[PDB]
């Protein structure tokens, strides 16, 4: 199958540089055009620039002229996207994508997207604290002070899915700070178990917190 | 640098109707024009190539028209599955370059916030701090105002408010309301009061913890 | 003497089609390789092909397959070049050159280059204006204002004064083009002697000589 | 296809010295590079081909070096009518392709704009419309600010400017300022001046007409 793999997130202080990598499966890696997109947080679609790896023809975006550079690893079928000299304007998602047409259907794949932030400041782990209180009972989930983003929440492993809401991350006090809420049948919580699965993978964390009644 | 401007920013329809939305180009483009969606925290996907033709696994429920400069993105049978920001592309010129994105919206009738507290947790109080955590889930119209009451007393610092999109199932809206004391704090106070003011109710929803 | 004879501009609607001519004269017209280059207006050069007339073999570019279309009139000693569904994209110059290696020296020979604008609007010729002043040494000038499409040669006293001479680029404003030209001069010159400027727009068959009347 | 970067997007430099241009290859391509001069408004120059052999007529002062991937253009005894754009090119594989192309820029002590001011001509009038022209010629460095004012307010709307590249001769700047109003409009009013503001200026550069 294909697959365009990308880390979550990178932390780099202003000034500093920092390197995306792209890691491509499951198709013939010098075949495709190997694309590029920027998107600020709330912001629009911005075109860096794409890579062909069969020889590393390039076309660039003007705006990211001398800031982005594409290069492509072919031992490995990685692609590559260094940033240099970071300002906080550069603190965005970065996307790589393909486009395949196969004589038949025309499909596009997209790698998860890195979050590279620009900032001074360290990481820090999120606190994941339980949020425990008729037909339907609701449970919830702190995830409290963590930097930088982002972070990931399920509920069960991703069993427990209908019924969650999952609020976006406000900075706060140089912090982010997230919450979720799951609705379940009474018959469920306190009886079976609901567990909280928090993933930060900007400091390697990944907790299981779960919804005891107490 | 070719320009695509898109006239709305938000399009409005009912479950089941029918959306459009335009995007105007500074130049020719011909027919080398791209549709994309994007629900909130995922990567983009492709709807349209050539304008008008469609990537593998999109419904024909999306149909792209438009030659030149106009080019128009028509969604039939509207879901709140659909509920997304749509974006215009160019792949005529180089700089490839993008719209300003048009975020759907669907209309539904009004619904009240279901309300939930949580006192901060025995974890948490460890750590010197205490959060209290009110969530008001699955109300329309987006519009909602919380307030925070210690005692009576109206809080409006130390509070952190998140509202999510549009919910892709009731298309509701929800939001996460978090006032953080210290401990010290927390437990110099007894009564800790959640007040929403909704459009639902001329009298606000109430849900309050007495720590005594 | 070995010449390239191109068209000074074309002026050519959205979507239809334009055959940009080079002339070559003096010279074995089968004998060398036929080149052609487009320059976008501030960008740089790229290659679109070559066709060799003596049996019109091509070397096409990829980017160019479907859009230019190399051809050679052999009973006239011009060679053409075909752009269909013409683009904003395909507003540019477009050079014919050829070179020369004839056993001692190797020589260039480029055409003057065809500007073709793919737009809308009409043509329009332009009005030239006259700056005379109300010391050693006076600035007299020239208002070359409301013509298109590009481009207008400007000179003066039929190119016998060039040195002094500052002629500015054109800017767009509402579909037309506006450039000024000024040239300074002893006292001993102006008035006493006539100074002219001679404005070419050769999209209109336009050819005005304005003198600078005090 | 093969990509020739040119790293530098300007070279600066004085008269008399000598510069150097880089241009890397992604490929291996031997010595089929040629490197061009395009001049403002001209057709591009051949300069150098087979990486180091100059095209007849090119002076000895243009040189080329580099085999393989990394190549060189030396331009010694550098003139202010070496001003251009330098573009190399490779021709080992197909399709050919050309370097994104370096200025010449050339330092300079700086100097003071001459300033000039004409009112509307009388030809112009009688097509309803009026343009006030300002000349700003040979002044260094490029920056340079231009206010239009109407009987002493400062106007904004229907101005356009425009700056020529480096003289050819003195390697200075120049730029012309025209506002355009109607006919009417321009006879609305009486005082008309474009001030000038540079690095030179201890005090703004005023020329003015009174209608
Ligand atoms: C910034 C993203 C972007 O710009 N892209 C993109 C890249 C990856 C994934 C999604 C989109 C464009 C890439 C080029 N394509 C050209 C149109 N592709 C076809 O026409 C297929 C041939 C059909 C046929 O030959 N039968 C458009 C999208
Ligand atoms: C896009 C332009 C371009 O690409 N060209 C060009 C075309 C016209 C004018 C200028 C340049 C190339 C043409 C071919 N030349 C080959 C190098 N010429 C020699 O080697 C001489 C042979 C001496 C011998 O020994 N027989 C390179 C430039």
């Amino acid at each position: 199958q294909v697959q365009l793999q990308q880390p979550g997130a990178e932390l780099v202080k202003p000034g500093a540089s920092v390197k995306v990598s792209c890691k491509a499966s499951g198709y013939t890696f010098t075949n495709y055009w190997m694309y590029w997109v920027k998107q600020r947080p709330g912001q629009g679609l911005e075109w860096i620039g794409r890579i062909h790896p069969s020889d590393s023809d390039t076309n660039y975006n003007q705006k990211f002229k001398g800031k982005a550079t594409l290069t492509v690893d072919k031992s490995s079928s990685t692609a590559y996207m260094q940033l240099s000299s970071l300002t906080s304007e550069d603190s965005a998602v970065y996307y790589c994508a393909i486009e395949i047409y196969d004589g038949y259907n025309t499909m596009d794949y997209w790698g998860q997207g890195t979050s590279v932030t620009v900032s001074s400041a360290k990481t820090t782990p999120p606190s994941v604290y339980p949020l425990a209180p008729n037909s339907m009972v609701t449970l919830g989930c702190l995830v409290k002070g963590y930097f930088p983003e982002p972070v990931t929440v399920t509920w069960n492993s991703g069993s427990l899915s209908s019924g969650v809401h999952t609020f976006p991350a406000v900075l706060q006090s140089d912090l982010y700070t997230l919450s979720s809420s799951v609705t379940v049948p009474s018959s469920t919580w306190p009886s079976q178990t609901v567990t909280c699965n928090v993933a930060h993978p900007a400091s390697s964390t990944k907790v299981d917190k779960k919804i005891v009644p107490r | 640098d070719i320009v695509m401007t898109q006239s709305q920013k938000f399009m409005s329809t009912s479950v089941g109707d029918r959306v459009s939305v335009t995007c105007k180009a500074s130049q020719n483009v011909g027919t080398n024009v791209a549709w994309y969606q994007q629900k909130p925290g995922q990567s983009p996907k492709a709807l349209i190539y050539s304008a008008s033709y469609r990537y593998s696994g999109v419904p024909d429920r999306f149909t792209g028209s438009g030659s030149g400069t106009d080019f128009t993105l028509t969604i039939s049978n509207v879901q709140s599955e659909d509920l997304a920001e749509y974006f215009c592309q160019q792949y005529n010129n180089y700089p490839l370059t993008f719209g300003a994105g048009t975020k759907l919206e669907l209309k539904r009738a009004d619904a009240a916030p279901t309300v939930s507290i949580f006192p901060p947790s025995s974890e948490q109080l460890t750590s010197g701090g205490a959060s209290v955590v009110c969530f008001l889930n699955n109300f329309y119209p987006k519009d909602i105002n919380v307030k925070w009451k210690i005692d009576g007393s109206e809080r409006q610092n130390g509070v952190l408010n998140s509202w999510t999109d549009q919910d892709s199932k009731d298309s509701t809206y929800s939001m996460s309301s978090t006032l953080t004391l210290t401990k010290d704090e927390y437990e110099r106070h007894n009564s800790y009061t959640c007040e929403a003011t909704h459009k639902t109710s001329t009298s606000p929803i109430v849900k309050s913890f007495n720590r005594n």
